Parts: C-alpha cells; structure tokens; sequence
C-alpha cells in the first residue's frame, strides 16, 4: 500500500535487516516523472541509518526490511509514507509519490 | 568531484528541517521572563511539576547528567546543542525561567522572529552573534555523521556563506540567516505540533 517494492536483482535471501539494525544502503531517488532529485552513488558515499525506528521516512522503515542483503530493489513510496502534504523544501513537492533505486549494502556489520 | 546539494540548496533549508525534528523529538520525551512567555498562567504551572520531575537532585536546576538520564536524549544528535541552548546565562545548568523560555520558542502561539532565533542559537556555537564557516560545519557534521564526506560538507558550507554573506566578513549574521530563510518553512520546522 504505502510502499511497493520491486526486486531488481536479488540479495542471498537469508539475511533481511530487522528493527533496530542499522542498514547501509546505495540508493537513487526520482520523482514519478523519472527526474533524479538526490542520488548516493553520484557522490560515492553510502548512506547509513538505524532502521524500523522512524529516522527516515515510513516508506523506508516499511520497505529496506523486507529487503535481503545485497539486493537491488525499487521502492515506490506513496506521500503518506513520504514527506506528505509539506513536501521536503527545496527538493519534494508537495503530495509526492517517491521512487528510490535501493541496494542493500550492509546489514550492521555483515557486507553484501 | 565537485557535490552540491539537491537543487543547489543551502544548508539552511536542507538542515532545519532535521533540527525541528530532533529539537521536537526531545522536547516530547521531555514533556512527558515567565509572564512574558507563550505560555498562560495554567500552562506554566504544569510545566513546574515536569521541570521538577527531571531535576533529580531538586537543585532547581537540571544539569547535563538529567538531561541525558532521557533515553530520547542521549540517543538525540541534537541534544548537546538544546541544552547549550537552555542555558541562557551560560552557566552550566538550566533554572526555571531557562526551562520555560527555552519551550516557549517552540509553542504554536509564539512568533517567527523567535523561531528564527532559536534556529539560529542552533549553529552559532560560541554565542557571539555570528555563524562562522567552523560552528556551520561542526553543527551540520553532529547531524550527518559519515553520511557525506567531510570535504562535501566543506563544500555546501562555503557556497551557503558565500551567498548568504552579505557584508563579505566570513560569517553569517542573524539578519543575513532570515534573509536566507524568508523563503522556507522555518516556523514551521520550530514548533511543537498542536492537537
Ligand atoms: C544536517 C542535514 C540533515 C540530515 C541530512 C543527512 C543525514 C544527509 C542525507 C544523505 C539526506 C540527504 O541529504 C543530501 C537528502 O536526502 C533526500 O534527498 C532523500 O533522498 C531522502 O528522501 N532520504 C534520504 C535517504 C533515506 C530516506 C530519505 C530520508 O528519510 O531522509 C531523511 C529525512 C529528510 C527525514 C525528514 C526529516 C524532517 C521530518 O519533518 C520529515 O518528516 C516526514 C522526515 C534524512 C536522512 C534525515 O533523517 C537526516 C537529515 O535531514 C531528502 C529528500 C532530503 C535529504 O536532505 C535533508
Ligand atoms: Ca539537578
Ligand atoms: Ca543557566
Ligand atoms: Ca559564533
Ligand atoms: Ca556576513
């Protein structure tokens, strides 16, 4: 509902990061009309977060866990799992559907 | 490789955000002169018994150890910098009138002017009035941690100041921050969501 994913290329099906672990994670975000707005893997630095305990948007506390290590997956993110009716200033609009390219990279200390 | 921000945005627009969140995160744990403040005289009394409920010691004072006695708080990037910031006189530990006027800033009855303020106590680390390249660096690295490389903070940092620094000295003085911000939520980002 609020967040759909779409597998890419997949991780080793074993390892899923669970609330609390702390995920590294490549990712590209795009608006639905595929334009780019911000992009880890263009400033070759990935991006870290503690996980399932509302440091990032919901759509991804709801979607990085069900994802395995090293997989590649699409996220798409509806507003309410997002950044609402405020948007994020100086980047999101407004009541926007997100898309973010995602790879799982790390699970705490475990490597893809 | 050259980083810019999304959209080439300022540091102020793409942190605040984050700050209020923090900020706001912390004074929830925490909640659960004086006659001049956004809050009426029944407000003020409850915030007595929840000044009380923190200080430990009953000093009338709650100094760093009770802050951080909060689990919200020690786990918070932000919370060296609140409790810099309630302590008003500079001395070591937040009194009453510290307590409510550091809250009052964040009230939905309280104006933008010291949303604002309080927006920028958040960066100026020394208290002197000015935002220097160094305290905007150090404050924005407290919030990213490894999440951008030092030099890409660099960066960000020195292109903000250079369009923000009107007057050409360096820093960012509290007039060149509004100027920077006028256009973005700032109120928003410094208010405690009202039921
Ligand atoms: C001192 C700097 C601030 C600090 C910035 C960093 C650590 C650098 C880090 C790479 C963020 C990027 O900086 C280039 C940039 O990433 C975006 O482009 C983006 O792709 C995005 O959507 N991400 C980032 C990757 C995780 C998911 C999501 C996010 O959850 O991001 C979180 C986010 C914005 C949450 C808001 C916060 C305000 C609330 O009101 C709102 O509530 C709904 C939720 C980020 C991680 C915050 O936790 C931390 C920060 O803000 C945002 C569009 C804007 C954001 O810049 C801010
Ligand atoms: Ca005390
Ligand atoms: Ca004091
Ligand atoms: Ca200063
Ligand atoms: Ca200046």
């Amino acid at each position: 509902m609020g967040v759909t994913k779409e597998l890419k290329s997949p991780g080793n099906g074993v390892d899923f990061p669970k609330k609390g672990d702390f995920v590294t994670i490549h990712y590209t975000g795009r608006l639905t009309d595929g334009s780019k707005f911000d992009s880890s893997v263009d400033r070759n630095e990935p991006f870290q977060t503690q996980i399932g305990t509302g440091r990032v948007i919901k759509g991804w506390d709801e979607g990085v866990p069900q994802m395995s290590l090293g997989e590649k997956a699409v996220l798409t993110i509806t507003p309410d799992y997002g950044y609402g009716a405020r948007g994020f200033p100086g980047v999101i609009p407004g009541n926007s559907t997100l898309i973010f390219e995602v790879e799982l990279l790390g699970i705490n200390n475990k490597r893809a | 490789h050259p980083y810019w921000l999304p959209n080439f945005m300022d540091v102020f627009t793409w942190s605040l955000p984050f700050v209020g969140e923090k900020i706001t995160d912390m004074l929830i744990a925490i909640l659960n002169i004086v006659s001049a403040s956004n809050f009426d005289r029944d407000e003020v009394d409850r915030l007595r018994k929840r000044f009380m409920k923190l200080d430990k010691d009953s000093s009338g004072t709650i100094d760093r150890d009770e802050f951080l006695s909060l689990p919200q708080v020690s786990s918070n990037p932000l919370a060296t910098r609140m409790i810099a910031i309630f302590d008003e006189d500079g001395g070591g530990d937040v009194d009453f009138q510290e307590f409510v006027s550091g809250l009052s800033a964040f009230s939905s009855k309280g104006n933008k002017e010291e949303k604002l303020r309080f927006a920028f106590k958040v960066y100026d680390i020394d208290r002197d009035g000015y935002i220097s390249n160094g305290e905007l660096f150090i404050v924005l690295k407290m919030m990213v941690g490894n999440n951008l490389k030092d030099v890409q903070l660099q960066q960000i940092v020195d292109k903000t100041i250079m369009e923000a620094d009107k007057d050409r000295d360096g820093k960012i003085s509290f007039e060149e921050f509004t100027e920077m911000v006028e256009n973005t939520d700032v109120s928003l980002s410094m208010t405690l969501s009202m039921f």
